[PDB]
């Protein structure tokens, strides 16, 4: 998997201080039944401030729903693919605009919602 | 033109001013006697912000001196820069406050506020154009918090579009140096809240780590702590009264910066902060300077800004540099800290660039930030407030001194409402 | 002959008007202090005594940036009559520069147009500079628009607003005066131009490696695109256009008016050589992402019109095989109900640098500017933060108490809403 | 006219490429910093003011070798946008070179031969420079012959392909960077050429008497080879050959497209005298073991279609001469499908010396290019290396860790399964 | 670019990096301040792989310092090249581990952990592109074996797509310098198989015979057994800051070299070794460089390297020489030692040359091996392990500080699996 990068960027660029220290240690245990599964992606309200608003996984092609979202992505609603740079803690854009083994960052787009 | 009147208050303000005017008089090149040996002449382009002149070429400093015991006022007359200010506006009674709100409002501040508010008159006429007023006081204490909430309820009901803002150094939250601060603090909030348009809340003992860290120093005397407050004190100002890029005032930096009308208690914020002999291990760069600020211990207020999101941030710099690395710089430390950031204010970071340094700097920031960090604050003031309110200790010099019983129960309820306006109006999320 | 006025009102058209009024004077010969060492008779009324004074206004609420202008370099070439300061800013606050403050000195304002409106008879346009984020740049133009567009009403009118930028923001009230302009603006103007600050720096720092610029250096690359919408007004062309001109050709609605410049060459003295410059080369730098100066994928939206003002050594017939290969290419896709929408305007003048200056010297140069749907987007973004920002009624008792009623924002809205609409019922195709 | 860009891929395509661009500018007169005191627009698309550039791609992931072309001899000639630089390399990781860090920087390649193509109309072909021992020579070569095979299709390419020598090496993943290229490249190359670091060693000791050589001048050999290729099309030869006509003669099948460079006279100054280097002399040199550039024995299995690119002083009868002993003779055996497979190419101009350089000033040279059988023992090598480094799954981790699934490694040797028994397919003779 | 950060541990790891920084200042031009002094300008084109660049052209290393006890801390500060660091990188705590990996994992380590970390955070965002972590330490002690691992056991977890090469100076066979040693190394290889990519061990006997036989020395002090460790540290990272033919970094030292994600056990060598006399009588050449090398005599760790078989040969060189004497010499020495190496990988030798030689010689190579001949080293420690956990011997220092006893199941079932690992996965021939 990659289960150390999705797990450092919880608490670092998401979802990191003690004001949400009751959302993050909420949705810790909320995927530790999951991360069995060989790949997971979070989602991010925009490139300009990376916000959390939803935890996903991707089950082996089709994007299941967990913990607030939608339900499945699709490659038309979401805008960018990036990839959680772990030196400098920022999102490294990736060119592929379609999935991939190492993507986990996603913006979603306004026309979507 | 845009006038500043700077009225003092009681024992702590008459200190920190007496430090304000060291740091004023320097930038403009100002000598103990009044006359000018500046360098550059673009000082006395903006010198009737603070200075009006006299005869001679000689300046003096639009300062209004309030006092209700001659102590403190004796201590700066015969001290340095003390034979700059005018001997009219030492105003000054002989009963003392003695750490009383009830004293400083009603017995004696009640009695001696038309020889003050008569030399306010007297200034204002000397004023092109009414700008705003700042007084420098402290919470704790009897004069500075009875005898400056006094006057903002006086100032207001005759200057009512004017902006007031006020320095109260807040009370620590571990040690406790007056027994009855938290008598001294609830009943002026009750009176600040209504009447201050801003106000730069700051604390003591996050002003010692800074002293003890960051700075690396042994022992912080107060000529070592208002040294700190009034840097930021010019902080603020120096983007009116000096050409830069991008400028801004004290009306700028209140229009963005105050979303509700009750919501304006601010923590301020300064850097570079460097050591005695550490000085040549860090780089003097716009990225460097950024990260000293968002940390934690570096804010002058003694509140962990992690507890609680900020809602308006303004980073008033100085110094010249270049605006991509500014416009740069307020989004990198805005990428990290976006957990901590409000939702439904988006893009809540104000600019402000100067091009004059601080005379011997090359660059310098002066923070300005207004979160929901404050409401333990407040909270902590309140729990105090509750239990020393229960056993009705030390209400009898109070009472005696012309107050009801419901007045502490007016402003415990005022409070206890303010503390859930950053948690009611802090999380609502749509 | 035919003569134009500038109007600068608040600190962003002022920084920027010390940049134009500084590359005109090198254009000509015009000295600092209005000597010189007859086609500049357009900006420039000058005395009997041997003077050139601009045609200019520098409309301020504070004091600080005129006094800049006052003891500038260019202290001798301004009429101190022209030069309006006042006693206390707007301050990022709406109702403080369109009711409280800016109402105090319209009236020298507008007097003092009125004296330079007859001192010739070609009264051609009006140039002002402003940007969308303060209180002044946005709060004044509205009551100025208001105005002008009653004494005279029948002329052309031209801003070149500064956007705000998707990213940088200098400003927190940025999207509360934007939306309130713009329920006065839009129906009295003739062509707003947008310029955004973030998509300067993309263009500063890539295509010149230039890593530290200086809002000295953003406003160089605006003063060089105003001065080829004018330069066919003061120099002989091939195919000159006019200001009355551009009413026409670009704006296909009374609506739509929103053009995005674009300018090329922008690269540095170093590489300066190393390329050819043909014009099939420099045209397409202008169609690509690379070259924009609003915020906005080109590539999204479609071009409804367009504009090419070249100027320099062209060869007019590289131009049609230039324009050839543009029409038959895959990514550019313009209207379908415009049959082709390109305008051409060929003048025989290459741009002239500016001494301690960015660009090098080339011998050709392009400004075009670009009535696309593609800004719908960054319409679409200043209603989400007025989304947002209203819901929980931000900072609006800076606006209530000042001369404003709060009723007015659930309107104003509307005005956008409409416009929104706007682009995505043009940029859809009318079948049969 | 006819023009032809290079891409150089790793960094021994770029320090070939480094030895390559001194040895163009010698043989026009270019200067290194692009001066000079017609028939050179085949490279050098100069600039309408006095420069010529080279038509010329750097691309590496590594910023090392990089800064030693900005920094080296030819700082000044490049246009310093077609040096891409990285971040960090592949460094002997296939998958770190095809889908980690390649993907970052393929549009920053592919766009800037966007607009390289787009320079003139007789687009001829590509030579990709790369070896295939590093992550970057034959990883990120893999994924531009996937792009540039779906843009462009149906036009020539070349690569150069530093093959990894049978007993020296100087990697351990060495047998794994070609057996993954090779599912890749083969489906989109057109004539890969093998050049051996072994087989040059044994040329520099022995026929030049140099006991110390240095990738300096191991790189001077390759230079002249490539410049043996491009001959005709840089000058004017009495019977040319062109880079479609290398594609048609010498690729019999869509799979074997191998061939290997041969050269003569690689001979000292000191030996320079002492014979007389007749046309029927050097041309046996040619078919001899001795000056193979790839360590396999030409004499065990068999040539399908040499190939002789003569140059200089050459006199069109003696070659017929010498092509007559050579089938006559015992050794040399042809296979027997094929009546004849020769293709010569006479071409006027002489070889030019390098300053500094190992070869002598001489009057004539031949490139054979030989696409023979004998090859196959030397892909029969890297299928033994494979699978004694997969049975115990020996490097595993850093590839499935990447981006790349491990069963695609049974598959790959397929791949390569099927293409040694077509060497044995056609090496063998048809009956009847 | 691709900057390394400095991790320094323990009494030994500071005392090898305090050498270590005082080799890098003088390839580089480094004077005992900061500034620059150099001679050629390829010096600078990589100076930051391993330095913030501070102001006035000053440098600082990319150090951080950690300890339990400031003893070693108050050498390296006031001894030579210690002005050069960051006073805000020597972050050490109080009490002392004292030869306790139960205290400096749990009890004092797992306290003072967070106070280290903030400045790693901090120079990881003061890189532009992060390469790697080079940790220097000792399996021996109590903190280089006790704090170290417990900070893989955190940086893994923060940045875990990077490289993590560590030294650990092994305990020597014959001579025991430390009474539990057997214990401060099995409860830390558990915690470097897991989360190390490579690791460099060094036997402390062997490098004494080499200041006997090959310098001819006849006192051996630790600044000259650290100086011949510090010949290797820079003799690797050497590839990757300076231009080289045949470029090899910190990348390609590990894809190359480790073919299970468990054999990353390494041991170094280092040649040309002349006398203080003796040099006149041998030539300076690359056949008699390559032949210095694979001898058993030359190789810093302490096994037999004709016991057991080399997987793969990494043979870094140095200065400048003919690229086809180190093809025939790296040829030659596989065609006599062709029954130590082993079967199924064939062309087992990786080779990389720079061009700039260490400064005063005209050439050296740094050899890298892996071998199966460290399987007898962890024979050996897990044969002491096994009698001393027989008797239980030095139990109750390590139950009492926070351990339970099946921890000394766990890792000693570890290494034997891990022996057998060079038996299992050696004679495998096909
Ligand atoms: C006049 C002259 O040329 O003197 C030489 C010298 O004579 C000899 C004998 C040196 C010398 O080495 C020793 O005496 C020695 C003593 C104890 C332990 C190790 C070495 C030398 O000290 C060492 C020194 O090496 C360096 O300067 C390298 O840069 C080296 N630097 C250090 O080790 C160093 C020493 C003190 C302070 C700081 C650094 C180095 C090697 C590898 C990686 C980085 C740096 C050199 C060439 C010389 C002297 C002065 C005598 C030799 O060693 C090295 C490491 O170069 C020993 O065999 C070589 C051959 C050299 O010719
Ligand atoms: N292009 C450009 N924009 C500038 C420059 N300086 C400031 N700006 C922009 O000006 C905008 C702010 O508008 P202002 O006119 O200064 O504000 P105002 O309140 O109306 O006027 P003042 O308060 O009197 O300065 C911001 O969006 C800045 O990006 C400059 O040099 N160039
Ligand atoms: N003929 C020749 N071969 C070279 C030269 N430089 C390197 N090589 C060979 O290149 C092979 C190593 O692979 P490379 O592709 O060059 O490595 P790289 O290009 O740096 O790729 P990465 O480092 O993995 O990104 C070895 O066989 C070297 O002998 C050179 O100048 N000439
Ligand atoms: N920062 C600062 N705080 C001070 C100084 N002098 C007093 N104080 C604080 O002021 C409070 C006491 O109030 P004080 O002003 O002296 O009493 P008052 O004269 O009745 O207003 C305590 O919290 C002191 O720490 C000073 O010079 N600097
Ligand atoms: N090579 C070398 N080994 C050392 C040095 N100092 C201590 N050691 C070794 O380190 C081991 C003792 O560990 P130590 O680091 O001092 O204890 P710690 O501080 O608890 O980590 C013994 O094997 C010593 O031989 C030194 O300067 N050089
Ligand atoms: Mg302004
Ligand atoms: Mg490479």
């Amino acid at each position: 998997t990659n289960k150390l990068l999705i797990k450092n960027a919880l608490i670092h660029l998401t979802l990191a201080g003690e004001v949400n220290k009751k959302e993050r240690e909420d949705v810790f245990e909320a995927m530790k039944e999951y991360e069995d599964t060989n790949q997971m992606i979070i989602l991010v309200r925009e490139v300009n401030v990376p916000a959390f608003r939803a935890l996903y996984v991707v089950v082996t092609i089709l994007v299941k729903k967990i913990i607030k979202g939608p339900k499945f992505l699709t490659e038309d609603v979401v805008d960018v693919f990036c990839r959680y740079d772990s030196g400098g803690k920022k999102l490294s854009k990736l060119s592929s605009r379609t999935f991939g083994v190492t993507t986990d960052v996603v913006v979603l787009k306004s026309a979507a919602i | 033109m845009r006038e500043i009147v700077h009225i003092q208050a009681g024992q702590c303000g008459n200190q920190i001013g007496a430090k304000f005017w060291e740091v004023i008089s320097d930038e403009h090149g100002i000598d103990p006697t009044g006359t000018y040996h500046g360098d550059s002449d673009l000082q006395l382009d903006r010198i009737s912000v603070y200075y009006n002149e006299a005869t001679g070429g000689k300046y003096v400093p639009r300062a209004i001196l309030v006092d209700l015991e001659p102590g403190t006022m004796d201590s700066v007359r015969s001290g340095p820069f003390g034979q700059i200010f005018r001997p009219d506006n030492f105003v000054f009674g002989q009963s003392g406050a003695g750490n009383n709100w009830a004293k400083g409002h009603y017995t004696e501040g009640a009695e001696l506020v038309d020889s003050v508010l008569d030399v306010v008159r007297k200034e204002a006429e000397s004023c092109d154009c009414l700008q705003g007023f700042q007084l420098t006081h402290s919470l704790g204490g009897g004069t500075g918090s009875g005898m400056g909430t006094l006057l903002i309820s006086k100032i207001r009901e005759e200057y009512p579009d004017r902006i007031m803002n006020t320095f109260s150094v807040v009370p620590s939250p571990k040690v406790s140096d007056t027994v009855v601060e938290p008598y001294n603090a609830t009943l002026s909030v009750h009176q600040l809240v209504e009447n201050t348009d801003e106000t730069y809340c700051i604390d003591n003992e996050a002003l010692y780590d800074i002293c003890f860290r960051t700075l690396k120093l042994t022992t912080p005397t107060y000529g070592d702590l208002n040294h700190l407050v009034s840097a930021t004190m010019s902080g603020v100002t120096t983007c009116l009264r000096f050409p830069g890029q991008l400028n801004a005032d004290l009306r700028k930096l209140a229009v963005n910066m105050v979303p509700f009308p009750r919501l304006h208690f601010f923590m301020p914020g300064f850097a570079p902060l460097t050591s005695r002999g550490s000085q040549q291990y860090r780089a003097l760069t716009v990225p460097e300077l950024t990260q000293q600020v968002f940390d934690a211990k570096n804010m002058m207020a003694a509140c962990d800004p992690r507890h609680g999101r900020y809602l308006t941030v303004a980073a008033v710099f100085r110094g010249r540099m270049s605006m991509k690395e500014v416009d740069e710089q307020m989004l990198n430390v805005q990428n990290k800290n976006s957990s901590y950031f409000v939702e439904w204010i988006p893009n809540n970071v104000k600019t402000a660039v100067c091009d004059i340094p601080p005379r011997g700097l090359k660059m310098a920031v002066t923070f300005i930030g207004n979160s929901t960090a404050i409401q333990e604050l407040f909270k902590r003031i309140s729990e105090q407030f509750t239990a020393m309110f229960r056993r009705k200790a030390f209400l009898h010099w109070y009472t005696g001194e012309g107050m009801d019983e419901m007045e502490f129960t007016e402003a415990e309820s005022n409070m206890n409402d303010l503390v859930s306006e950053y948690q009611q109006y802090q999380d609502a999320t749509a | 002959m035919r003569e134009c006025i500038s109007i600068h009102v608040g600190q962003a058209g002022v920084q920027i008007g010390n940049a134009c009024w500084e590359l005109y004077c090198l254009e000509h010969g015009i000295q600092p202090d209005g000597q010189m060492p007859d086609s500049f008779n357009t900006f420039f009324s000058e005395t009997g005594a041997g003077k050139h004074v601009p045609r200019a206004v520098f409309v301020d609420l504070e004091p600080t940036v005129i006094d800049e202008v006052r003891t500038g370099t260019y202290r001798q070439l301004f009429h101190p009559e022209q030069l309006i300061t006042g006693k206390e800013d707007a301050a990022n606050n709406y109702a403080r520069g369109h009711y409280t403050i800016g109402k105090e000195i319209i009236d020298l304002v507008l007097d003092r147009i009125r004296k330079l409106a007859d001192q010739c008879t070609g009264l051609q346009g009006f140039l002002v500079f402003h940007s969308f984020g303060g209180g002044t740049g946005s709060g004044f133009t509205s009551l100025l628009m208001e105005r002008l567009s009653v004494d005279y009403g029948k002329k052309s009118k031209l801003e070149f607003s500064i956007y705000p930028a998707p990213q940088v923001s200098t400003a927190v009230v940025e999207p509360y005066n934007s939306i309130l302009t713009t329920h006065t603006t839009l129906e009295h103007s003739d062509c707003a131009f947008m310029v955004d600050n973030e998509a300067i720096y993309d263009i500063c720092r890539r295509n010149l490696d230039i890593e530290r610029p200086t809002y000295t250096n953003l406003n160089r690359l605006i003063s060089q695109i105003v001065s080829s919408i004018t330069a066919s007004l003061r120099f002989d062309g091939a195919l000159n256009v006019d200001l009355t001109e551009f009413q026409t050709n670009l704006v296909p609605y009374p609506r739509i008016h929103f053009p995005l410049a674009t300018y090329a060459p922008v690269i540095s003295a170093e590489k300066a050589y190393h390329e050819q410059l043909s014009v099939a080369e420099i045209t397409n730098a202008c169609f690509e992402p690379a070259n924009q100066m609003v915020k906005c994928d080109p590539r999204h939206g479609k071009y409804m019109a367009c504009c090419l003002l070249y100027r320099g050594d062209v060869v007019p017939k590289d131009v049609n095989a230039a324009i050839a290969t543009i029409k038959t290419k895959r990514s550019i896709q313009f209207v379908d109900w415009c049959p082709t929408g390109f305008k051409v305007g060929i003048n025989y003048q290459p741009p002239t640098v500016v001494p301690g200056g960015d660009l090098a010297k080339v011998q050709r140069a392009v400004c075009m500017l670009s009535n696309t749907t593609a800004i719908a987007e960054a319409w679409a973004r200043l209603d989400h933060k007025f989304d947002l920002m209203y819901a929980k009624r931000a900072f609006v008792h800076w606006y209530v108490g000042e001369g404003m009623e709060e009723g007015e924002f659930s309107e104003a809205r509307e005005d956008m809403a409409a416009l929104e609409k706007d682009y995505e019922e043009v940029g859809v195709d009318s079948v049969e």
